[PDB]
This record gives structure tokens, C-alpha cells and sequence, in this order.
């Protein structure tokens, strides 16, 4: 509308700088940015001259000059133009930018490969639409393949950079209800384990072949659920969180290079904080996000004391810590509080490692609930 | 030890610089000189602390750059005494002049400016050390 419909701008800005006050964000331009990759994609896809990039309303975000509004956000402009092969518009923006079009070709890689290969990772599909999207991607990856872009270098580039991709493309999971839908790549759980497969044959173990890679993707994603404000996305980043933790898990008895105990250790504080700072019980998202987080304290717990036997002693006390007060919630969390509680301290007395780790542990509150584990807490 | 027990923390402002000391440490000779002494104990922090140190042919070292007059940054009486109020920004201020070119023969100083940057009770605790090597 502010494009064709004659909306004046500043009334535009007020009401968006009102309604981003309202949200919570600091400033307009975080807002915009919020949904920069949305507002490209859908104005690229008006396929008319008059609404090409140039055009583009760069007001609404705050931004002065062209010059400016390309310094900000040429990470999510040259993606979405790369993948439509439009490289004389990627020369120019570089132009304009007085920086060289290959380092800003080399610093979006990520961006790019999630629009490329997840395509060649699944294929069979009786859809046409996959099918012309599969040529698009391999089209554009073997024009980045030719020499006058990129070089050969892309081989050491993928390489030296695997952390940005793989939190780019886990940042793409959307599984399907009245959750909105996330940014446009929109990419289900089964497509992304496709693409970490291809990857693999062109994923762990080359991770765990530089052992602080856990630590970048577990930081970059603990990073975006901190500065999300909200639920909705706040829920999204928590499921990321799990699918990545997952998949950590299913690739245990391997050591990761040596860095089992810490991934561990962080995953275990990390959902311990996450419960810890519970706001209420009252709002659905909240309550699956409770859910979800119990849940995966309980499968790391389980496959550490299984294929471990050990590396729990140090975080036994304050698991069992976090876990007793959220006994009186209500019974949909209490099942799951209690019979993690029960794997942890009733069925585990067969092991002798822990046997000394349940015996320095604070008793258990004198109620009815906690009957079984007081009496197995008295005898142990 | 204070970096390990730190990366722990609720807040991600902290474990990034904590681990970026970490990276900065265990590469230098200090570091070595450091985890083969330690080697020999048992502690949760030599498993905790195995994927940040990596076997390089160099290793990495400091930029001793020496400012043109020292004594300079830490020569103002503002800086050595702080209001009544807004002990925090105080002792950052102290601590971040102490590390601007300031004596630091030492190696695994000098590699503590975020954490120093991020937090508080690290200042505290590494003001004493800097004086110290100064």
C-alpha cells in the first residue's frame, strides 16, 4: 500500500514505531529486520519491474539512504537474489556498497546453501513444483561452482565454515495448527535429517572432528531464544533445541571428539535454567514448552547414566534440586517430574558409581508423593 | 577454574567471552606448560575443558604492543576513585586501563579483556593479579 496505494510514510512510521513499542522491541529497525526475509522474498516474487529491489520501500525501516539500507542488510539481500541466479544485481549492490562482491559472497555462504541443499537432499516426490525447485538449486550451485565465482574454493569454504550452516538450516525447522508460520524457507524435520545426510556424503562425525562446534551451535542457538521476546518464536527455538539435542544424543558410545562431558554438562544447565525461570502454568505454548524441556532432561539424563555409568555424580544433587519443587504444579508435569525422579534414584541402586551420589543427596520432602523415595532414600 | 565455573551461568553474554578466554589460553606456551602439569590429577575440568584446546604447530601468541608513553591512562585521579554510587563501571573502567599496554609481561593476561568487559566479579578478582604482574 505505502508502494502503490499512496499510504503516507511518516503515518506508517508512527503506527509502526507504536506497535513495535507495543510488541517490546527496543527500536523500529529490530522489528522490520524481524521479518526483513518475508517482506524480500514477497516483494521479489511481484514479478513487475516497478516492484524490483531499487524500489523497494526502504523507509519503513528507518534507513536514510540506499547506501545505509545495504550496509544493514545486504546478509539477507544477496541470498535471496543469488538463488534467482541474478548475480549483475549482486555486482551491483557490491558496487554501491564500495565492497568487494566476492566477500559478500563468501560471507552470506550460509544463507545460500539453505536455499540449495536441502533441494538435492530429498528427492521421489511426485511434485513438479520440488522438481523445478531441485533444478533451480543445482542450476545456481554449479553456476557458484564456475571458477569466475567463488573459484574452486568452495570445497575449503564449506569446510572451514560447517557450524553457520548447520545453525542456518536448523533455523528453517516448521513441522506442520494456530502456530504463525515462521520465515519463508519452512523446512520439516525429515527434509533437514536428508540434508545432513548429503552432507555427510559430499554430519557428526566431521563436527566431532573439530570438537567446539557443539559449542557454536548450542550457543548461536541459545542466543536467538534469548534476545526472542515472545512465545510463539520462543517455543520455535526450544524445538530447534531439542531436534539438535536429539540428534547429539543418537550419536553417543563416539565420544564426539572428546567433548561428550561438556555438551553435556551445558545441556543439562541449560534445561535446568530453562525450567528454573518458568513464568506460569496458565498459557498452552508454555505448558508444551515445559513439557518439551522435561522431556529432554529426562532422554539426556537416561542415555548418559545408560551408555556412561558415570559424568551424572557432579549433576545428580542439583538435577534432583530443580526437579523436587515442580512436584506441586499439577499432575500433568507431576507424572513426568516423579517417574524421572524414580529413573534417577529408585530403579538406579544397582549401580555402585552413584551409589555414594544418592547417599549424599537432601532428603526428600515428607508428603505423600515422595512416600516410595523417601523410604528408598532412608534404606540407601 | 573461574572461566569453567562460570561458563555455567543463566546469562549467554558471559559463556561466549568465557569461551573465547578459553580458546585464547590454551593456545599459548602458558596453557601447555598449564595442562601438562595438570594432566596427572583427576578433575571434571580437564574432560570439561578437552574440546577447546587443539594440537597446532604454532602456538598462539600476544601482540606485546608497547604504547608510545604509558603510565598515562592510569595516572588520573577520577579514575582511582569512584563516585558514591556505580561501583561497577568504576572498577571495569580500572581494570580494562590496566590492561591498555600497562606492564602485562604476562601472556594469559591480556586475554581477559571480555570477561573483564562482560562481568564484574571478574574485575575484582583479577585487579590484584594485574597489580601484581605490573
Amino acid at each position: 500500500s505505502v508502494k502503490e496505494n499512496g499510504l503516507e510514510p511518516h503515518l506508517v512510521k508512527k503506527v509502526l514505531e507504536k506497535v513495535s513499542e507495543t510488541f517490546g522491541y527496543r527500536r523500529l529497525e529490530d522489528f522490520m529486520a524481524s521479518h526483513l526475509d518475508y517482506l524480500v522474498l514477497e516483494w521479489l516474487n511481484l514479478q513487475d519491474t516497478e516492484y524490483n529491489l531499487s524500489s523497494f520501500p526502504f523507509i519503513l525501516l528507518n534507513y536514510t539512504n540506499i547506501e545505509d539500507f545495504y550496509r544493514s542488510c545486504y546478509k539477507v539481500l544477496i541470498p535471496h537474489l543469488v538463488i534467482r541466479s541474478h548475480f549483475d544485481e549482486v555486482k551491483s549492490i557490491a558496487n554501491q556498497i564500495q565492497e568487494d562482491w566476492k566477500s559478500l559472497l563468501t560471507d552470506c555462504f550460509p544463507k545460500i546453501l539453505v536455499n540449495i541443499l536441502p533441494y538435492f537432499a530429498y528427492e521421489g516426490t511426485r511434485d513438479s513444483g520440488m522438481a523445478q525447485q531441485r533444478e533451480t538449486a543445482t542450476k545456481v550451485y554449479d553456476m557458484l561452482k564456475s571458477e569466475n565465482l567463488l573459484g574452486k574454493q568452495i570445497d575449503h569454504l564449506f569446510i572451514s565454515n560447517l557450524p553457520e550452516i548447520v545453525v542456518e538450516l536448523l533455523m528453517t525447522l516448521h513441522e506442520p495448527d494456530l502456530d504463525p508460520a515462521p520465515n519463508p524457507p519452512h523446512f520439516p524435520s525429515h527434509v533437514i535429517k536428508a540434508t545432513f545426510a548429503y552432507i555427510s556424503n559430499c554430519i557428526l562425525e566431521i563436527l566431532s572432528k573439530s570438537p567446539d562446534s557443539y559449542q557454536k551451535i548450542l550457543l548461536a542457538i541459545c542466543e536467538q531464544a534469548a534476545e526472542t521476546n515472545n512465545v510463539y518464536k520462543k517455543h520455535r527455538i526450544l524445538k530447534i533445541y531439542h531436534l539438535f539435542v536429539s540428534l547429539l544424543l543418537k550419536d553417543i558410545k563416539s565420544g564426539l571428539g572428546g567433548a561428550w562431558a561438556f555438551v553435556l554438562r551445558d545441556v543439562i544447565y541449560t534445561l535446568i535454567h530453562y525450567i528454573n525461570q518458568r513464568p506460569s502454568c496458565i498459557m498452552d505454548v508454555s505448558l508444551r514448552s515445559f513439557s518439551l524441556c522435561c522431556d529432554l532432561l529426562s532422554q539426556v539424563c537416561q542415555t548418559a547414566v545408560t551408555y556412561c555409568k558415570d559424568a551424572l555424580e557432579n549433576h545428580l544433587h542439583v538435577i534432583v534440586g530443580t526437579l523436587i519443587p515442580l512436584v506441586y504444579e499439577q499432575v500433568e508435569v507431576q507424572k513426568q517430574v516423579l517417574d524421572l525422579l524414580k529413573y534417577l534414584v529408585i530403579d538406579n541402586k544397582d549401580n555402585e558409581n552413584l551409589y555414594i551420589t544418592i547417599k549424599l543427596l537432601d532428603p526428600f520432602p515428607d508428603h505423600v508423593v515422595f512416600k516410595d523415595l523417601r523410604i528408598t532414600q532412608q534404606k540407601i | 577454574t573461574y572461566l569453567n565455573n562460570t561458563l555455567v551461568e543463566d546469562c549467554v553474554k558471559v559463556r561466549s567471552a568465557a569461551v573465547t578466554c578459553l580458546k585464547n589460553i590454551l593456545a599459548t606456551k602458558t596453557g601447555h606448560s598449564f595442562w601438562e602439569i595438570y594432566k596427572m590429577t583427576t578433575d571434571p575440568m580437564l574432560a570439561y575443558l578437552q574440546p577447546f584446546r587443539t594440537s597446532r604447530k604454532k602456538f598462539l601468541e600476544v601482540p606485546r604492543f608497547d604504547k608510545e608513553n604509558p603510565f598515562e591512562g592510569l595516572d588520573d585521579i577520577n579514575l582511582w576513585i569512584p563516585l558514591s554510587e556505580n561501583h561497577d563501571i568504576w572498577i571495569k573502567t580500572l581494570t580494562c586501563a590496566f590492561l591498555d599496554s600497562g606492564g602485562t609481561k604476562c601472556e594469559i593476561l591480556q586475554l581477559l579483556k571480555p570477561m573483564c568487559e562482560v562481568k564484574t566479579d571478574f574485575c575484582q578478582t583479577v585487579l590484584p593479579y594485574l597489580i601484581h604482574d605490573i
